[PDB]
C-alpha cells in the first residue's frame, strides 16, 4: 500500500475539489491499493510550493508526488526539480506548464516529466514534411530562451534524412509586449517560402501571428508548423491563429485532468509493484526537508530505475535518462475550418499515419488572391513526355528528381464515395518543365493525373480531360502533351508554345 | 524614487564591504532622490531554508537584482542555484561574483541569471591561443563525464570547427571513477602528444597518478589545465612541467562586489531614465506574476560597459558570462607554480622566466610522434597492384624485367579467394607493380619501414547509409584508413571532393580520367543516345562501390544512367572485363589507365568515347597528417626528374 | 573575406584589356583589374593606378571559387618577374608576391614544381601541364 500525493494548481472550478478528496476508493483496479493525498496549492509561487511540499513531506511518509500545473507557468519546473534534487523524492509531472521538458537536471533528482523532447517533436514534424514532400522551409525563431537548442535541433533532423532538405532562410525575430515593432515588420517582409517552422511561446505566436498576417504571409500557399510550445491551452485557441497550424502532441492531450491523474499514480504504482517484486520489499518512503543525507542510497537509486521503464494499458511510459519519455505515442494536430484542434496524424512505432491524401488548404486569405501561390496541376501520361511509375519499394516515397503525383482517387470505379487517392512518382519533359517553372516563377503545386477522359473533347456540351478539368476550375493549370487550337483556345487561356508539334504520318519503311 | 539591492554574503563583513560600496556608488551617481539601498543577508546550509530565506528578507522588499557569492567551504553548484531559482521565477537578476559552473549561463534554466566572473568553459579558449601560438594540431581531450566537462569539450570543438580542425579523440571518464588507465592506454596509442585535461581535482589527482605510472609525462609530452586540477590535491600530484591557467582575481569577493554594485547601479540608473518600470513583486507568497520590467532591466544590464572596475573592464556576452577575462598562465617547475605568461582576453604574451615542458625539456615540442611502422592497405588492380600467390616456402619467386633487372616484391596479407571459398585467414601473398615500386621509393626517400596489407571486402569506398543506422560510414579503404587499421593508402585512389573532406591526399601521382571499354567502337562516350536511353538489350554497369558509382549517384541528369548501372554493378574490375570479354557486359566504365592497359594487353577490346571525368590517384592519409607535405614534396621531385616516367615504361607501356 | 589576388597575362588563362573610354566601365565576364604600381607615374592624380579588365580561363575560374567559397577580392598584376625565380635568395613574380606576404593568392598559369611547393602552399591542380616539344611540319 504505497501513499502518493498529488499537488495541484489548474485551480478552476472549487466544487471539483471534493472530486479531490474523492480519490480515496477509485484505484481499485490496480494491484496494491494506493493510499492518495490531496493537496492543492491555489497560487503556485516559490514560496507556496516549497511550504507545500515540505509541509506533505514532513506529515505523511509519502513515495511520490504527481504535479499539475497551468499551461503558462515557466519556472515551476525548475522548483520541482530542486525539490525532488534535496528531499529525493521522485515527482511526477503530468498535464502542462511544468511538464515541458527541462532537459539538464540535478544530478540527484527525479523530476520524471511526462512531456517529449523539442528534438523529438522536430523528427515528427520532419517526417510530416517528408510524407507531403515540402523539401523548402523557412525557420522563423524568437528571442525565447532555447531558440539555439531549437536550431540546432533542426539541422540535426534535416542532415540527418534521405530529402534533401532546402532551408531557404532563418531569422531570429523579436516578439514580446509592444516591443520594437519595426525590424519584425521589415523582416516578414521577405520571407519567401511555401512552409514555415516556428519557434516561440503563446504571446509571443500570437505577436508573430498577427504580424504575419500584417505582412501577407497566411492563407494558402503558406504552411506553418509549431511544436506544443507555442500552442497553450488546447482548449481554447486565439483568434489570430492562422486555420491548418500544424502541430505534435502526446496521445494524453486530449484526456481529462482525472485520467491524467490516473495514469500517473499508475506508473508510480507499478514501478512500487515491480521494485517490490524484484526486491521482496516496498520501497523505503522519501525524507523530509530537513538535512539531506548527500550520497544517493542503493535503494533510491534502484526504485528510479524501476520507475523509468513502467508499461500501463498497452501504451508504454519508458522514461529517458534525462527524465522525459521516450517512444510515446505521438499525435500530429491542426486547425480545422471550424477553429477546433483536431487529429490528423499519427506517430506510432516510427510510422507516420496520416488522414489525409493530400494537405487540405482551405483558408480564407484570398483577398489578394495572388496570396495563394499554391497551384493544383493536372496532367495525363504520354510516354515521352510524362511517364508516371510506382513509388521507391524502400522508403516509399519517390526516387530523386521525380514529383510526387496522386491519381485523381479511384474514381474509374469509385463514383465519389471514397477519399484517399494512390500516390505515384511522375517524371518527363513537361514534369521537368515544372520543376522548372516552379524554381523560376516561385510557387508551389500539386500534380495529379485525370482520369475522366484523356486531353480535352466536347462531349454533348461538355468537356472532359485536362481542358474540362482546367474549365471547371478544378486545377488551376494543366500540363502535359496539349496541343494548342482554336477550339480549345476559345474556352481557356493557353500559354506561349514550349514544343513544336503539329499532324504527322507514320508508315512502315520495310 | 528608492531603489533597494539585495544581497547573500558569507562573512557577514562582506556586508560591509557591499555597504560600502552602494554608498560610494550612491555618491558617484548623483543621489538626488535615487537612494540606492542596500540590504544582504548570510548563506545558509540548508538549501530550502536558504531560498525560503531569499522569498522572506530580499524578495519580500523592492529588490532590483541580487549578487549572490559563494561560502569559502567548497559547494560547487549546490549554493548559488537556490537564489537562481527563487529570482528566476519573477525575472528578477541574479548577479554571481565567484561562481564559475557552466550549468548557470544556460538562459533555458536559470533565466535572469548574470555573473561577473567567465565559468570554466572559458578555460578552452585560452588553450586554443596556445594552440594557435606553438602551432600544435593533434592534440587529446579528457574531459570528465559531468555537465562541466561536456561544456567544456564541447566550447573546444565549436572553436577547433571555425580554424576547421579537430581533435585526435575525446576520452569521457566517470567522475569519481578510480583506474582511468584503459582510456589512458588509447591516449598512449595515438599518435598526439598534447594532453588537455578538463576534470574536478580529485579526478585529476587520479589521472596524474595514472599517467605517472604509465609514462606519459615523459619528454614530448604536453598536458594543458584548467584551475581546478592545479590547486588543493591535485597540485600535490601534479606532474613536473605542466601548464595551467588561473583568473587573476577569481576569488577577490570585495573586487567582484565592489563591481558588481558599479554596474548595477549605472544599470540602475538608466532603466530610471527609460520610463515605464513597473515595480518589483514585493513578495514571493501572493504574487504569482513575472515582473514586467525584469527582462527589460536584464537587456540593459547585459548591455554596460563599466570601464572603471577593480578587476578591469566589465562587459557581458550574450549568455551574461563576463567577457574578456584576464588568466596568468602558470607552469609547474620543481613544485612551484611560476607565472609564464598573460591571457589577456585575446592574446597570451609571455614575460617572465622559462617554459619547463613535462620532460624537462627546455625547447618547444611537437604535438605528435609520428610512428617508422607504417600499416598500409592496398586493393589488387592489375597494372598497378599484382598480387600472386606465394610459394611453399614462405617467400616471393624470384623474377627478372624483360629489360633484365629484378623485380622488387613485397609481402602482403590479404584474404584468400572470394569469401566462401576462403578458409578465414589473411594469407600471405606477393604483391608488386606501379603502386609497390612507388611505395618502395617513396619509404626509402622518407626514412620509414612499412608492412602491407589488402583490403578486406575489395572495395575502393564509398558511404552507405545501412537501414536502421544513426548515420553513415565509408567501406572499403576509406574505411580501413579512417578507423585506423590503415596509415596510408597506396593504390589507385581517385581524389573526388567526397572523399577529401575526411581524407588527406597528397599531389596526384599519376593523371587519367575515366572511359568505356567495349568488345571488338560504336559509342561516343557518355552522350551516345544509347547511353541515355537504357534498355534491356544494352547492359552497362561499373565496380560497385567506387569513385564511378559516387560521380555518377550526385549527378541529377544522369540519374537513369545511375539506376541502370546499379541494378547490373559488378564486385571487381577483373569481374568486370572477364564479363565483357564473356560477351554478359556490353559497357564497362572504369579508369583510363586501368581501362586503358587492359584494352592494349589483352586485346580483343577497345575504348571509346572521350575522357568525362579528368582527375589523378593520390596517396591517401588522414586528415592533417604531419608527412603529407613530405610526400606531396617527394611525388612531385619523382613527377619531375625522371622517375614516374620509368615506371610508366616499365609497367603500363 | 577580401583576398588580393595576383596574376599575370598568359593569353589563354588571363587577358587584358582596356576599359572602352566611352561607356567607362568594361563589359560584363570581364573582372575589373589593376596594374602593380604605386603613385610614381601617376604625377599627381591624373591616373594614380591603371584601370585594366582581366577575363580568361583562371578569371572565370577565380570568379567561381569567389562565388562558391564567398569571399572578396581585387586583382593585380604583376610587374617584377613573370611568374617566379629564385634570384641570388630572393623571389619575384607571382611567387615571390605570395612569399614575402604582399598577396593573399596568385592565380594563372603557375605551374606546381618542389621548389615552389617548399615555399608556399599549392592548390589541387585544376589543370594538367608539362614539358611540351613543338616543331614544325
Ligand atoms: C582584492 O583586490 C583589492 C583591490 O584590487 C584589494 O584591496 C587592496 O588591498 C590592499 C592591501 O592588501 C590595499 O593597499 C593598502 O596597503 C598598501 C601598501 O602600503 C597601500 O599602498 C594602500 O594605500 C593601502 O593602504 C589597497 O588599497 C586595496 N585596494 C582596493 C581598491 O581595495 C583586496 O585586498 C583584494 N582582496 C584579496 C586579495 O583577498
Ligand atoms: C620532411 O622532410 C624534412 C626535411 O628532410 C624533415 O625535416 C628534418 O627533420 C629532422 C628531424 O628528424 C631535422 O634534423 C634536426 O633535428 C634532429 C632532431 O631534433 C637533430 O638530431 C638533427 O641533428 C637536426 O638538428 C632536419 O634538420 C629537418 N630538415 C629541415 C630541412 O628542416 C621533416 O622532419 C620531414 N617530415 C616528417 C619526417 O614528418
Ligand atoms: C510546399 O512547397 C514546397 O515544399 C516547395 C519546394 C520547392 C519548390 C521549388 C522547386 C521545385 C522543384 O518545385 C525548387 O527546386 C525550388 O528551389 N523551389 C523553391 C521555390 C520557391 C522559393 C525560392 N520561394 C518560394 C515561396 C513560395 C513558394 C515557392 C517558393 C516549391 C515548393
Ligand atoms: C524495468 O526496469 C528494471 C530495471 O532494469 C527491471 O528490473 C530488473 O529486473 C531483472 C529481472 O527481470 C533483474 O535481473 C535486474 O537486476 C533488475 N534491474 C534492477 C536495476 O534492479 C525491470 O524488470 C523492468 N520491468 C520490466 C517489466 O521489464
Ligand atoms: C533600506 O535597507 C535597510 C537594510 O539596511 C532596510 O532595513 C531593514 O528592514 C527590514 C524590514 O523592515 C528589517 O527586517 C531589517 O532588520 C532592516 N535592516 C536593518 C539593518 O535595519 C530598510 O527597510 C530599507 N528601506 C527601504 C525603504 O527599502
Ligand atoms: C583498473 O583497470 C585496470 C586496467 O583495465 C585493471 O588492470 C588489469 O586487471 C586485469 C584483471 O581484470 C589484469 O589483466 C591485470 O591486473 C590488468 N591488466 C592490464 C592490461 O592492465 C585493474 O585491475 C582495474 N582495477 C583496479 C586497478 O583496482
Ligand atoms: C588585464 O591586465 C592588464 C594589465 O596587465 C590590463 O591592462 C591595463 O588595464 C588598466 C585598466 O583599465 C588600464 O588602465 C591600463 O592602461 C592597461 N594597460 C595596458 C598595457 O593595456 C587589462 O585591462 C586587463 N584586462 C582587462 C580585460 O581589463
Ligand atoms: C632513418 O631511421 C633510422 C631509424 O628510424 C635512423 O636510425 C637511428 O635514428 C635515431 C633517431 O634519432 C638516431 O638517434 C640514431 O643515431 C640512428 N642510428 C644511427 C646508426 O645513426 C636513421 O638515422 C634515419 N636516417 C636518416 C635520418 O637519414
Ligand atoms: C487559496 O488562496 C488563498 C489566498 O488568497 C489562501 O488564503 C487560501 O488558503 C488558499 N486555499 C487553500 C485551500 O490553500
Ligand atoms: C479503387 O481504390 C479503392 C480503394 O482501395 C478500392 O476499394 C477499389 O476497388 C479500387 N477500384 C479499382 C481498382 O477499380
Ligand atoms: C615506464 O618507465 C619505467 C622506467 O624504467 C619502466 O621501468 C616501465 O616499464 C615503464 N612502463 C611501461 C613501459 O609501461
Ligand atoms: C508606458 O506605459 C503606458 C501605460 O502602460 C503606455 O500607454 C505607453 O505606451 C508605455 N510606453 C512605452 C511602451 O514606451
Ligand atoms: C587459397 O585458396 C586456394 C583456392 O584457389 C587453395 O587451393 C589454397 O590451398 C588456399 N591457400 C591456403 C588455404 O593457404
Ligand atoms: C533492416 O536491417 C536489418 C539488419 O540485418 C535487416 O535484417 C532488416 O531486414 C532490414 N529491414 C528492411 C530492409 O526493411
Ligand atoms: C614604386 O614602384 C617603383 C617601380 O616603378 C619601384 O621602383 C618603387 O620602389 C616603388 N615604391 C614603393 C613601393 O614605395
Ligand atoms: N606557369 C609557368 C610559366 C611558363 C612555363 O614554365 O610553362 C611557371 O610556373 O613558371
Amino acid at each position: 500500500a504505497v501513499t502518493v500525493a498529488v499537488v495541484f494548481g489548474s485551480s478552476g472550478p472549487l466544487q471539483t475539489q471534493a472530486r479531490t478528496r474523492l480519490t480515496s476508493q477509485n484505484f481499485l483496479d490496480l494491484p496494491l491499493e494506493i493510499q492518495p493525498l490531496t493537496v492543492g496549492v491555489n497560487n503556485t509561487n516559490p514560496s507556496s510550493i516549497l511550504t507545500q511540499i515540505c509541509g506533505l513531506l514532513g506529515a505523511a511518509r509519502v513515495h511520490g508526488i504527481v504535479f499539475e500545473d497551468n499551461v503558462d507557468t515557466e519556472a515551476v519546473a525548475q522548483l520541482l526539480d530542486f525539490v525532488s534534487s534535496q528531499t529525493h523524492v521522485p515527482i511526477l509531472s503530468i498535464s502542462g506548464g511544468s511538464a515541458v521538458v527541462l532537459t539538464p537536471k540535478e544530478p540527484g533528482s527525479a523530476f520524471l516529466q511526462l512531456g517529449v523532447s523539442l528534438e523529438q517533436q522536430l523528427q515528427v514534424l520532419f517526417k510530416v514534411l517528408e510524407e507531403y514532400d515540402w523539401s523548402a522551409f523557412a525557420v522563423i525563431t524568437s528571442l525565447h530562451p532555447g531558440h539555439a537548442l531549437f536550431l540546432e535541433g533542426v539541422r540535426a533532423v534535416a542532415d540527418a534524412s534521405y530529402l534533401s532538405w532546402r532551408l531557404l532562410d532563418v531569422l531570429t525575430l523579436e516578439l514580446g509586449p509592444g516591443g520594437p515593432r519595426a525590424r519584425t515588420q521589415r523582416l516578414l517582409r521577405q520571407v519567401d517560402a511555401p512552409v514555415l517552422v516556428a519557434y516561440c511561446s503563446r504571446e509571443e505566436a500570437e505577436v508573430l501571428f498577427a504580424e504575419a498576417a500584417q505582412a501577407g504571409l497566411v492563407g494558402p500557399g503558406h504552411v506553418w508548423l509549431v511544436p506544443n510550445l507555442a500552442l497553450g491551452s488546447t482548449d481554447a485557441p486565439p483568434a489570430a491563429f492562422p486555420v491548418g497550424l500544424i502541430s505534435v502532441v502526446t496521445e494524453s492531450w486530449r484526456l481529462s485532468l482525472r485520467q491524467k491523474v490516473r495514469d500517473g499514480v499508475a506508473i508510480l504504482a507499478l514501478g512500487a509493484h515491480s521494485y517490490r517484486r524484484q526486491y521482496g520489499t516496498l520501497p523505503a518512503p522519501a525524507g523530509d526537508c530537513r538535512s539531506h543525507p548527500g550520497p544517493v542510497s542503493p535503494a533510491r537509486e534502484a526504485f528510479y530505475r524501476h520507475l523509468l521503464n513502467v508499461t500501463w494499458e498497452g501504451r508504454d511510459f519508458s522514461f529517458s535518462p534525462g527524465g522525459y519519455l521516450v517512444r510515446p505515442t505521438m499525435v500530429v494536430i491542426a486547425l480545422n475550418r471550424h477553429r477546433l484542434w483536431e487529429m490528423v496524424g499519427r506517430w506510432d512505432h516510427g510510422v507516420l499515419y496520416m488522414k489525409y491524401p493530400v494537405w487540405p488548404r482551405y483558408s480564407t486569405s484570398l483577398q489578394p488572391v495572388v496570396d495563394s501561390r499554391h497551384l493544383t496541376v493536372a496532367t495525363l501520361e504520354e510516354r515521352p513526355f510524362v511517364i508516371v511509375e510506382s513509388p521507391d519499394p524502400g522508403t516509399g516515397g519517390c526516387v530523386p528528381n521525380t514529383v510526387p503525383c496522386r491519381r485523381q482517387s479511384n474514381h474509374t470505379f469509385s463514383s465519389g464515395d471514397l477519399t484517399p487517392y494512390t500516390k505515384l512518382c511522375c517524371k518527363g519533359f513537361c514534369i521537368d518543365i515544372l520543376k522548372k517553372l516552379a524554381k523560376v516563377v516561385k510557387f508551389s503545386y500539386d500534380l495529379y493525373l485525370v482520369t475522366n477522359g484523356k486531353h480535352g473533347k466536347r462531349v454533348r456540351g461538355v468537356w472532359n480531360g485536362m481542358i474540362g478539368e482546367v474549365y471547371y476550375k478544378r486545377a488551376d493549370m494543366a500540363i502535359g502533351s496539349l496541343t494548342i487550337n482554336e477550339e480549345r483556345s476559345e474556352i481557356i487561356d493557353f500559354s506561349v508554345p514550349f514544343v513544336e508539334t503539329g499532324i504527322s504520318v507514320m508508315v512502315s519503311r520495310s | 524614487k528608492i531603489v533597494n539591492i539585495g544581497a547573500v554574503l558569507s562573512t557577514r563583513k562582506h556586508e560591509q564591504m557591499f555597504r560600502e560600496a552602494v554608498n560610494q556608488a550612491n555618491k558617484r551617481h548623483g543621489s538626488w532622490k535615487i537612494q540606492l539601498n542596500a540590504t544582504s543577508v548570510t548563506h545558509k546550509p540548508n538549501a530550502i531554508q536558504m531560498a525560503l530565506s531569499v522569498c522572506e528578507d530580499l524578495i519580500s522588499s523592492q529588490v532590483y537584482a541580487i549578487l549572490v557569492s559563494h561560502p569559502p567551504t567548497p559547494n560547487d553548484h549546490f549554493t548559488p542555484t537556490p537564489v537562481s531559482y527563487t529570482a528566476g521565477f519573477y525575472r528578477i537578476p541574479v548577479l554571481g561574483l565567484t561562481t564559475r559552473m557552466s550549468i548557470y549561463s544556460d538562459k533555458s534554466i536559470h533565466l535572469s541569471f548574470l555573473r561577473t566572473v567567465p565559468p570554466y568553459s572559458h578555460q578552452s579558449s585560452v588553450w586554443f591561443e596556445m594552440m594557435r601560438v606553438y602551432n600544435w594540431n593533434h592534440i587529446i581531450l579528457l574531459v570528465s563525464d559531468d555537465h562541466e566537462g561536456r561544456a567544456a569539450q564541447k566550447r573546444l570543438e565549436t572553436l577547433l570547427e571555425e580554424r576547421e580542425s579537430k581533435a585526435e579523440k575525446v576520452l569521457q571518464f566517470d567522475p569519481g571513477t578510480k583506474n582511468v588507465t584503459a582510456l589512458l592506454m588509447e591516449a598512449r596509442e595515438l599518435e598526439a602528444r598534447v594532453i588537455i585535461l578538463s576534470a574536478s581535482e580529485d579526478d585529476a589527482a587520479t589521472v596524474y597518478r595514472a599517467a605517472a605510472m604509465l609514462n606519459m609525462t615523459g619528454s614530448g609530452y604536453v598536458w594543458l589545465v584548467g584551475e581546478r586540477e592545479i590547486s588543493g590535491n591535485a597540485l600535490r600530484y601534479a606532474p613536473d612541467g605542466i601548464i595551467g591557467l588561473q583568473l587573476i582575481n577569481g576569488k577577490n569577493e570585495s573586487a567582484h562586489i565592489s563591481d558588481a554594485v558599479g554596474v548595477v547601479a549605472q544599470a540602475v540608473h538608466e532603466l530610471l531614465e527609460k520610463e515605464n518600470i513597473t515595480d518589483p513583486p514585493r513578495g514571493c507568497v501572493g504574487n504569482t506574476n513575472i515582473w514586467k520590467t525584469g527582462p527589460l532591466f536584464k537587456r540593459v544590464l547585459m548591455s554596460s560597459k563599466y570601464a572603471d572596475g577593480v578587476t578591469g573592464r566589465v562587459e557581458f556576452n550574450e549568455d551574461g558570462d563576463r567577457k574578456f577575462a584576464n588568466y596568468s598562465i602558470m607552469n609547474l617547475q620543481n613544485r612551484k607554480l611560476v607565472q609564464v605568461g598573460i591571457y589577456n582576453g585575446t592574446h597570451v604574451i609571455p614575460n617572465d622566466r622559462k617554459i619547463i615542458w613535462p620532460g624537462g625539456e627546455t625547447e618547444k615540442p611537437r604535438g605528435y610522434q609520428m610512428s617508422t611502422r607504417l600499416k598500409i592497405v592496398t586493393i589488387h588492380q592489375e597494372p598497378f597492384v599484382y598480387v600472386k600467390p606465394t610459394m611453399s616456402d614462405g617467400t616471393c619467386k624470384e623474377e627478372f624485367t624483360v629489360n633484365g633487372d629484378p623485380v622488387k616484391k613485397v609481402i602482403c596479407t590479404g584474404p584468400n579467394d572470394t569469401s566462401p571459398g576462403s578458409p578465414r585467414h589473411t594469407v600471405p601473398q606477393c604483391c608488386y607493380g606501379f603502386c609497390i615500386d612507388l611505395l618502395i621509393k617513396l619509404a626509402r626517400t622518407m626514412n620509414f619501414t612499412y608492412e602491407v596489407h589488402l583490403v578486406a571486402d575489395g572495395k575502393f569506398g564509398t558511404q552507405e547509409r545501412v537501414n536502421n543506422s544513426n548515420k553513415k560510414e565509408w567501406n572499403g579503404m576509406m574505411g580501413e584508413l579512417l578507423s585506423g587499421q590503415a596509415d596510408m593508402i597506396v593504390a589507385p585512389l581517385t581524389i573526388n571532393n567526397e572523399r577529401a573532406q575526411y581524407i588527406e591526399f597528397s599531389k596526384p601521382f599519376k593523371y587519367q580520367g575515366l572511359t568505356i571499354l567495349v568488345k571488338k567502337e560504336r559509342i561516343t562516350g557518355i552522350n551516345d543516345p544509347r547511353l541515355r536511353n537504357p534498355s534491356d538489350k544494352f547492359i552497362y554497369a561499373t565496380v560497385k562501390q567506387s569513385s564511378v558509382d559516387i560521380y555518377f549517384r550526385r549527378q541529377v541528369e544522369l540519374s537513369t544512367m545511375y539506376r541502370h548501372m546499379e541494378k547490373h554493378n559488378y564486385e571487381s574490375a577483373a569481374e568486370a572485363i572477364q564479363a565483357v570479354r564473356d560477351n554478359k557486359l556490353h559497357a564497362f566504365i572504369w579508369d583510363s589507365a586501368v581501362l586503358e592497359f587492359e584494352a592494349s594487353q589483352k586485346c580483343d577490346l577497345v575504348t571509346t568515347g572521350e575522357l568525362f571525368f579528368r582527375s589523378g590517384f593520390g596517396i591517401g592519409m588522414r586528415k592533417d597528417s604531419p608527412w603529407k607535405q613530405n610526400v606531396s614534396l617527394s611525388i612531385l621531385k619523382s613527377h619531375e626528374n625522371g622517375f614516374m616516367e620509368d615506371l610508366d615504361k616499365t609497367w603500363v607501356r
